[PDB]
């Protein structure tokens, strides 16, 4: 099926606080595996997964660590610039705080090949740059961005995030698919169980309850005699539960008496069949 | 332009009064990145454990911030979160339907 | 397995 590896690097200034601030981390689908934070002493790229505290890291690459703290080091720096230039090209003070963030990875097919790559980023929040799927051009959001497409098409960047994508990328992407097979591939499904809570004479809740699922994605929806009530019930985001599995809750009001009348349809890549289930 | 912070409040496993069980508060939606996230016991701050600073595909933020609790009929728990979008702080009170 | 980028912006 369809994985990814994505970077998240968010950078952000503190005008007096002192020198801008750099984060980053690594996900392998819905799990995080590497981190990395420019205000800690002596700051290295750290594994935040139990599969990439394993003998087979050094045996693959002796050197992980020492060069995934290189490179973020590296783009803590870059970013350090990217903040000072945005300002000039803005025309902005050096009073306010402002952000900069870049997310990049690549999505491989069930074929298990470069399916698409990724190289995005945003300023403030709000869309800045980021690489067609060309993988050549880019889609700049407005006239300050259009500078830094300029620079980055006359420069032929864009060749050096191809061949990270096309060689690296993919292939450490294989690799932890791989090595950590039994947290990433091994998809433990949601147990689910339906909650009864009077709320007056007219409406009894029925909760709908997911738990203990990976991955996140799943479609959890009430039905009455076979028809979806999707825009008449509340329906939370989907929210980790802290031990790498997700928590979700769907909620319908019913008349008391009518509750063997709804039923919960739950739907997820770990279930051998969509689970129904009804109050008691 | 500020983007305000989506709180839900919710234990890792179904509450008990009496069983160690794991608080949590997840602070999703918002941009910019700084924002205070405390849990409360009895409105007075516990010690607690931040996810490393993470984005979603519209570039807005989420924390999870935990910690060991045990549920009681005499404590109340609840999340605290101040953020630039908000007007001052907001509380959210644990319920363990929520 | 990260990639900072060539230049700055």
């Amino acid at each position: 099926g369809p994985h990814s590896l994505r970077y998240f690097y968010t950078s952000v200034s503190r005008p007096g606080r002192g020198e801008p601030r750099f984060l980053a981390v690594g996900y392998v689908d819905d799990t995080q595996f590497v981190r990395f934070d420019s205000d800690a002493p002596n700051p290295k790229a750290e594994p935040r997964a139990p599969w990439m505290q394993q003998p087979w890291v050094e045996q693959e690459d002796p050197e992980y660590f020492h060069r995934s703290t290189r490179i973020f080091k590296g783009a803590a720096q870059i970013d350090r610039g990217n903040l000072q230039t945005l300002r000039g090209y803005y025309n902005q003070s050096e009073d306010g705080s402002h952000t900069i963030q870049r997310m990049f990875g690549c999505d491989l097919g069930p074929d298990g090949r470069l399916l698409r790559g990724y190289n995005q980023y945003a300023y403030d929040g709000a869309d800045y740059i980021a690489l067609n799927e060309d993988l050549t051009s880019w889609t700049a959001a407005d006239m300050a961005a259009q500078i830094t497409k300029r620079k980055w098409e006359a420069a032929g960047d864009a060749e050096h995030y191809r061949s990270y994508l096309e060689g690296l990328c993919v292939k450490w992407l294989q690799i932890y698919l791989d090595k950590g097979k039994e947290t990433l591939q091994r998809a433990d499904p949601p147990k689910a169980h339906v909650t009864h809570h009077p709320v007056s004479a007219r409406e009894v809740t029925l909760r709908c309850w997911a738990l203990g699922f990976y991955p996140a994605d799943i479609s959890l929806t009430w039905q009455r005699d076979g028809e979806d009530q999707t825009q008449d019930m509340e329906l939370v985001e989907t929210r980790p539960a802290g031990d790498g599995t997700f928590q979700k809750w769907a909620a319908v009001g019913v008349p008391p008496g009518e509750e063997q009348r709804y039923t919960c349809h739950v739907q997820h890549e770990g279930l051998p069949e969509p689970l129904t289930l009804k109050w008691e | 332009e500020p983007r305000t912070p989506k709180i839900q409040v919710y234990s890792r496993h179904p509450a008990e009064n009496g069983k160690p069980n794991y608080l949590n508060c997840y602070v999703y939606g918002f941009h910019p990145p700084q924002i205070e996230i405390d849990l409360l016991k009895n409105g007075q701050k516990m010690k607690t454990e931040q996810s490393d600073l993470s984005f979603s595909k519209d570039w807005s933020f989420y924390l999870l911030v935990h910690t060991d609790f045990t549920p009681s009929t005499v404590d109340e728990y609840s999340c605290r979160v101040n953020h630039s979008s908000l007007a001052a702080p907001h509380m959210v009170k644990w319920d363990r339907n929520n | 397995f990260p990639q900072s980028a060539p230049h700055g912006v």
